[PDB]
Order: structure tokens, then C-alpha cells, then sequence
């Protein structure tokens, strides 16, 4: 009874295929789930098999292997709604009688979304003045700064869905720079205004 | 539920030769329910020194259990199987009728 | 060997 | 559908509470997990059915019963700092078989003295002018600061009503202080509208942060105003 | 040809605390490992020489399912007790048996899950392990339960699956024992009534398996009616008895033919006086 199971977390581009695993180690294991958690909530099933093999709900796929001893979620065309924290959790006949759901650390994942049109900027915003670095490209990483009395926040995907579009933004702010911010974090040349 | 009575066989595990070592079976199957006394006695008395097999059951589902002792048999001793079950009013003794 | 699946009825 | 109540609670050390989980789905099999980074999911205790129960992986600290179906209560007769945790009920129809049906979760602060609870302080920062004038959108940003614990629930309100489009709020707070652990948090969020929207001036722009705090059944000796559960807001109106 | 199976037996006793709970297991006609709730070990404990070789981690799996199925039972007296709306003052039985056959390649034959209250049928795994059988309105409600959480499935997928390879497991690691046959050493008495009629008694001992045919033949017909048949027995050292016994007609005791057939024979036997 122990499952070990890869943190996270796991970025990927919108449109690749994940793969998530577990493996374990106890032969009386029978069911086998795989739960999606959305930070700050309940975790919400996802599949579910008894049996050995290959179960598919569209874009998902389960694979057993008590061979190898390989629990498997396969989501096939990632898509931005994806990110999650994956658990496995697999139960086991205990002498009482009942079954034990025992549940792997979890796997974040968070995929990104493609950002057609790039346009790099950094903006000073009206009143601890606050610094926006928006609509970079999903395939650059933002960095928390050095200097202890600054502040800087992860890259938030925000979607405007009447508009068909979407962009990326972090935050800084200190109590100044709005140019010196974000240096400690490797930005595109283009980026200030 | 249907009660079912048992149906009782004592034999001995081997052919019987007096002076010669063997066992003595009570063989109690196609009862039903499965509480149910037994006793291999020697003139009229209890062995002390009877094991038996665990319960198990046929089709039916009517348990069955053999009830077994070492003896040695000699001419003059008279062996029989004593049983009592919910399915009857007075125990019944089956003597062992080693000329079968 | 003994099976896993005991379940209630 | 399972239910937990309260979904936040603040303790000092030492009081007495309980965390009641409910459900009329008929399920016999009910048991409560811990979840803390890194350990995972931890079950703590659960029970099979009625008038019976029995210990999980981590069941010291903690007791429960199961006097009726459909609750099963957790009960902490006196809390340890460390029990701070999120803790899920879950149901299953039989012997925890098949599929766990889990609570929306119930998010849990032991404190050693209720000193350092602080309500949010709100404040928005309105679009730049440049930001308009090179893409024609319209980014505001809230900033939620200065609280503890994180139970804290941000939202974005336009004309009365809420809205979801155009918002992201950072899925994580940020502590203000990282070498302490009796640190204050802060969370920031997005609303981005077209530039022609924002620049309607009889269009109101606000974010609103919930804080679970205390209830006024917690014992309060400071100067300052009781850090009860309380909204904090912040406003903007749109400039043409 | 040969087969596993698991035999298990629950009785209550009101008033005097937990149900009495044994279960048993075989392989054809050997019992290699047992459970009695009253023993004190409390252990799945070996029955047959040949098993004993298991390693820790297979005892421990044997005795944490062997007491699932003891609780089972027990939390199944008490529902049952409620479907047929007994009260709490009588003793009451549950017994489940469940098991595979294979054919004489060792492939999959036939499998079976059954489950008897009170010693009456309450629901069974059909021939395909898809369906069940409900014998009650009771059982429906059982039925139902297992209908939704799909257990037919999951014991296909045991028995045709696990079963099989573990009784390959057996028969190969006790070939010496398992595979054996041990046929029919038969015999025939002759005795009196009252100096009109005789019986005769066609005897067979000391063999293995279990699975014999004792027929009278008259006149090269058989004589299905008048005739005493007893119940196959164990001799108590792995082997079973059997006999089969007419009365005829005092002149005719010679025109009566006794057919011995067992799979421990190269050719089915026929004997006469």
C-alpha cells in the first residue's frame, strides 16, 4: 500500500498530449480512480476501472497494468481547462471488509494556452505602486524578484470569451522601478512603455 | 429453511485385523443445520481422543464432518457412534459392523 | 488463493 | 452532492469544535482525509455504516461517530496548532467501495493566540493609458493585502452584477514576510473589457474579497476591531 | 481434469456473542488450507504439506481476505435477518462457495459463485458469469446492489483469470500429490436375510479422486430400482470408499453384474459372484 507519483508541475502547450502515472506496489489493489482537483476545491472523479486494460471518455484514456503496476491518465488534446491537480487513489480489501482509498501525492498540471498575437508590454498603472507586465508569449517564465521588499506574481491566463481572445499578465508592485522590476525575470526585448 | 437429518456411517479407515493398529470414522454427512454432537464410545464409554475435519458442504449445501480415533481392534470390543442433532429426539448409536 | 471481490448484500 | 460545514474556521489552541459533513444519498460509507502539501491525502478516520467507525492512517487528535446516516462529524476535543489543514469528508454507497464522492472541503487554522488574524485591505488600480492606446483593451487590477489566514474569496463586480469573463486572480497568495510564519498575505487579480467599455463612464468597475474570519463566538482583548468575517472592497468608475 | 474451491460457513449465536465462522479450501478432493474463527492462531492456516512453502506475504494475503469474508457474513446475518423479517432470538447460517474448473489441457472450463441462507439457494452467478440468479424478492434487492456495483464482472475477471493460474500454481507444485489416481480396489460380500434372499455388497476402496459410478447390471440390464447405494466416504488418509448392494433372489446370485468405472481405470471394471 503505497502509491508514488511525479509532483509536478508539469507545463505543457495547449494541443499535447499529457500523460500522467502512478505506479504501486500492493497486489490487492482493485479499484483504480483518477480525480481532478481544481485549486481551492473538492476533488471530482475523472475515471474509473475495476478491470484491467483501456477505458476512454473522448479526450481521456485510463490504462491498468498490474504488471508493471501502472496506473496511467492519458489527455489527449490539452486544452487550457485542463489545469489541475491530477490524483490517483486505488482501493484495497482490508480484513474488516472494507476497502481503503489510498491516493498518490497528486500532479499539477497546467497547460498553456497559444497566444496568437504577442504584444509585450509593461505598464505603469494609476494608484504601492503597481507594475503589469502583459500579453507576453506563453512560452516565457516570469521570476519572482531579489530585492525583499518588491513583489512579484506568477503569469495569470485571463480569457475573454465573447472575444475570442486571450492573454497573459503578471504583477509587481513595492512601495520605485516599473522598469527594474522584472529584470530578475528573462523578458522579450519589447517590453516597455 | 429445511432441516435435514444426518446420515451416519462408522467404519474404520483401514481393514480391520485385531492386535493391528488403526482408525476408527464416524462419518457424519447431508445434515443440516450444522450443530451437531458426536461421540465414538468403546463399551458404552467415551472415547476421549477424537478429532475431526473442518465443516464443509456438498451441492445440497448439507454439511458433512468425519469424526476419527486410532484404535487397535480386538474381538472381545464393541465400537459405535453416538450422534445427536436438533433432527432428532433421542440420540442415535450405530454400531461398527466390521463384516461388511 | 482467495478472491477480492467480497461485497455486502 | 456532499456537504461540509464550515467551509473556514478559526480556532486559538485548546477550543473544542467539530466540522459536521452531511449527505441523503443513502450512502452507508463515510470517512474524513486530511490534505497538506506534499503528505497528500491522508484518511484520518471513517465508518462503514451506522454505529460504526474506526481509525485511519493518521486518527490521533481527532474522534468521530456515526449516531445517524447520513453525518458524519469530526471532532477535535483540543486542537493543536499543527491540525491546520484541509480537511475533506468523503461518502461512498458501500464498504468505501467503487468510486469516494468528496466534500467541497473545509479549510481549517489552529492559531496560538488569535493575534495575528488580520482583515484584507482592498484597493483597485485602474487601466493604463498606454495600454489603451496600443492594444485597445482595458486591464484593471485589484489588490487584496496585509490578511491572514488566506480565507479570503475574490470576486469582480460590473454594474451590480458579477462577471467572469476577462478575470484571472493568482491561483496562490504571496506571503508578504517569507521568513516569518506568523506572515501577513497578499493576492492580486486581472478584469480586462475593451477600451470603448471602459471608457463609458457610467460603467462601475468593483472587486470584492470575502474574508472568513472570526464569528463573534471568539474571545477578543485587543485595541483594535475584532477581525470578524467581513467583506473589503474597492471601487472604480471608468474614465472616458 | 481438475478444479479449486472455497467453501465458507457462517452461524450465529444469539446471545452469546460473534457468529462462529469456518472456511475451507480444495483442490479436486484436497484440502489445503483452512480458517476457524474459534482456534486460536486466527491465522489462514495449511492443511496440505505442499503449500506451506508460501512465503509471509502470501499468508498475510489469505488471512486479510479470509476475515473480509468473516465480516461479510456477519454484516450479512443481520440484513438478511431484515429482508425476511426474523426477529433476533434464532440461529441462523450463511455459506458461500466459489471456485473454477479446468479440462485436461488445464484451460478454463466452467466457474461459480453461490451464496445459500439458511441452506436454501439466495443468489448464484449463472454459467456465463454475466447474470444472477435471485430466488427471492429478497435476493432482488441483493441482486440490485451487485447489478450496480458490477461484481459479476470483476469475479469473471477472477475467475477465469486468477482462479486458474493459482490452481495451475497448486497442481504443479504438488504434482506428486494432486495428479495422482489411485483406482478402485473392489471387493464383493455375500450375506443372508432369512434363508430365502442375499445381498450383494459390491465393495471399492482406496481411491482418489472422490468421483466413482457403482452400477448393478441383472441379465446385462441394469437394476436401477431395489438397491442400496451409500454415499461415498473418506477413508481419512486422502482416499474415499464406496459401496453399492442388492438383494437377489437365493439360485439367481450369479446372473448380477456390478460396473466399477473411475478415471483411475484404464478399462471400467465388471465383477460378479
Amino acid at each position: 500500500k503505497e502509491v508514488e507519483q511525479d509532483p509536478g508541475p508539469l507545463s505543457v502547450p495547449e494541443g499535447a498530449i499529457v500523460s500522467l502515472n502512478c505506479t504501486y506496489s500492493n497486489s490487492a489493489f482493485q479499484y483504480f480512480m483518477w480525480y481532478r482537483q481544481y485549486s481551492r476545491k473538492g476533488p471530482e472523479l475523472l475515471m474509473y476501472t475495476y478491470s484491467s486494460g483501456n477505458k476512454e471518455d473522448g479526450r481521456f484514456t485510463a490504462q491498468v497494468d498490474k504488471s508493471s503496476k501502472y496506473i496511467s491518465l492519458f489527455i489527449r488534446d490539452s486544452q487550457p481547462s485542463d489545469s489541475a491537480t491530477y490524483l490517483c487513489a486505488m482501493s484495497g480489501l482490508k480484513e474488516d471488509s472494507s476497502y481503503k482509498l489510498i491516493f498518490g501525492s497528486g500532479t499539477r498540471l497546467l497547460v498553456r494556452p497559444d497566444i496568437q498575437n504577442p504584444d509585450p508590454a509593461v505598464y505603469q498603472l494609476r494608484d504601492k505602486s503597481v507594475c503589469l507586465f502583459t500579453d507576453f508569449d506563453s512560452q516565457t517564465n516570469v521570476s519572482q524578484s531579489k530585492d525583499s521588499d518588491v513583489y512579484i506574481t506568477d503569469k495569470c491566463v485571463l480569457d475573454m470569451r465573447s472575444m475570442d481572445f486571450k492573454s497573459n499578465s503578471a504583477v509587481a508592485w513595492s512601495n520605485f522601478a516599473c522598469a527594474n522590476a522584472f529584470n530578475n525575470s528573462i523578458i522579450p526585448e519589447d517590453t516597455f512603455f | 429453511m429445511i432441516q435435514r437429518t444426518p446420515k451416519i456411517q462408522v467404519y474404520s479407515r483401514h481393514p480391520a485385523e485385531n492386535g493391528k493398529s488403526n482408525f476408527l470414522n464416524c462419518y457424519v454427512s447431508g445434515f443440516h443445520p450444522s450443530d451437531i454432537e458426536v461421540d465414538l464410545l468403546k463399551n458404552g464409554e467415551r472415547i476421549e481422543k477424537v478429532e475431526h475435519s473442518d465443516l464443509s458442504f456438498s451441492k445440497d449445501w448439507s454439511f458433512y464432518l468425519l469424526y476419527y480415533t486410532e484404535f487397535t481392534p480386538t474381538e472381545k470390543d464393541e465400537y459405535a457412534c453416538r450422534v445427536n442433532h436438533v433432527t432428532l429426539s433421542q440420540p442415535k448409536i450405530v454400531k461398527w459392523d466390521r463384516d461388511m | 488463493h482467495m478472491t477480492e471481490v467480497v461485497r455486502h448484500c | 452532492q456532499v456537504t461540509q460545514n464550515p467551509r473556514y474556521l478559526i480556532t486559538v489552541t485548546g477550543k473544542k469544535l467539530t466540522v459536521t459533513c452531511s449527505q441523503n444519498m443513502n450512502h452507508e460509507y463515510m470517512s474524513w482525509y486530511r490534505q497538506d502539501p506534499g503528505l497528500g491525502l491522508r484518511q484520518i478516520y471513517y465508518s462503514m455504516n451506522v454505529e460504526v467507525t474506526d481509525k485511519g492512517d493518521v486518527p490521533e487528535g481527532y474522534k468521530v461517530s456515526r449516531k445517524e446516516k447520513r453525518n458524519f462529524p469530526l471532532i477535535l476535543e483540543s486542537p493543536s496548532p499543527n491540525q491546520t489543514s484541509l480537511y475533506f469528508c468523503a461518502s461512498s454507497i458501500q464498504q468505501g467501495a467503487d468510486t469516494q464522492y468528496f466534500g467541497p472541503g473545509t479549510r481549517l487554522t489552529v492559531l496560538e493566540d488569535l493575534k495575528n488574524v488580520f482583515p484584507p485591505e482592498v484597493a483597485v488600480f485602474e487601466p493604463s493609458e498606454a495600454e489603451i492606446s496600443h492594444t485597445q483593451k482595458a486591464t484593471l487590477v485589484c489588490l487584496a493585502t496585509g490578511f491572514y489566514p488566506d480565507h479570503v474569496e475574490l470576486s469582480w463586480w460590473v454594474n451590480g452584477k458579477e462577471v467572469h469573463s476577462g478575470v484571472c486572480t493568482d491561483p496562490q497568495p504571496l506571503k508578504e514576510q517569507p521568513a516569518l510564519n506568523d506572515s501577513r498575505y497578499a493576492l492580486s487579480s486581472r478584469l480586462r473589457v475593451s477600451a470603448t467599455f471602459w471608457q463609458n463612464p457610467r460603467n462601475h468597475f468593483r472587486c470584492q474579497v470575502q474574508f472568513y474570519g472570526l464569528s463573534e463566538n471568539d474571545e477578543w482583548t485587543q485595541d483594535r476591531a475584532k477581525p470578524v468575517t467581513q467583506i473589503v472592497s474597492a471601487e472604480a468608475w471608468g474614465r472616458a | 481434469s481438475h478444479s479449486m474451491r472455497y467453501f465458507f460457513t457462517s452461524v450465529s449465536r444469539p446471545g452469546r456473542g460473534e457468529p462462529r465462522f469456518i472456511a475451507v479450501g480444495y483442490v479436486d478432493d484436497t484440502q489445503f488450507v483452512r480458517f476457524d474463527s474459534d482456534a486460536a492462531s486466527q491465522r489462514m492456516e495449511p492443511r496440505a504439506p505442499w503449500i506451506e512453502q508460501e512465503g509471509p506475504e502470501y499468508w498475510d494475503g489469505e488471512t486479510r481476505k479470509v476475515k473480509a469474508h468473516s465480516q461479510t457474513h456477519r454484516v450479512d446475518l443481520g440484513t438478511l435477518r431484515g429482508y425476511y423479517n426474523q426477529s433476533e432470538a434464532g440461529s441462523h447460517t450463511v455459506q458461500r462457495m466459489y471456485g473454477c474448473d479446468v479440462g485436461s489441457d488445464w484451460r478454463f472450463l466452467r466457474g461459480y459463485h453461490q451464496y445459500a441462507y439458511d441452506g436454501k439457494d439466495y443468489i448464484a452467478l449463472k454459467e456465463d458469469l454475466r447474470s444472477w440468479t435471485a430466488a427471492d424478492m429478497a435476493a432482488q434487492t441483493t441482486k440490485h446492489k451487485w447489478e450496480a456495483a458490477h461484481v459479476a464482472e470483476q469475479l469473471r475477471a477472477y475467475l477465469e483469470g486468477t482462479c486458474v493460474e493459482w490452481l495451475r500454481r497448486y497442481l504443479e507444485n504438488g504434482k506428486e500429490t494432486l495428479q495422482r489416481t489411485d483406482a478402485p480396489k473392489t471387493h464383493m460380500t455375500h450375506h443372508a436375510v432369512s434363508d430365502h434372499e442375499a445381498t450383494l455388497r459390491c465393495w471399492a476402496l482406496s481411491f482418489y479422486p472422490a468421483e466413482i459410478t457403482l452400477t448393478w447390471q441383472r441379465d446385462g440390464e441394469d437394476q436401477t430400482q431395489d438397491t442400496e447405494l451409500v454415499e461415498t466416504r473418506p477413508a481419512g488418509d486422502g482416499t474415499f470408499q464406496k459401496w453399492a448392494a442388492v438383494v437377489v433372489p437365493s439360485g439367481q446370485e450369479q446372473r448380477y453384474t456390478c460396473h466399477v468405472q473411475h478415471e483411475g481405470l484404464p478399462k471400467p471394471l465388471t465383477l460378479r459372484w
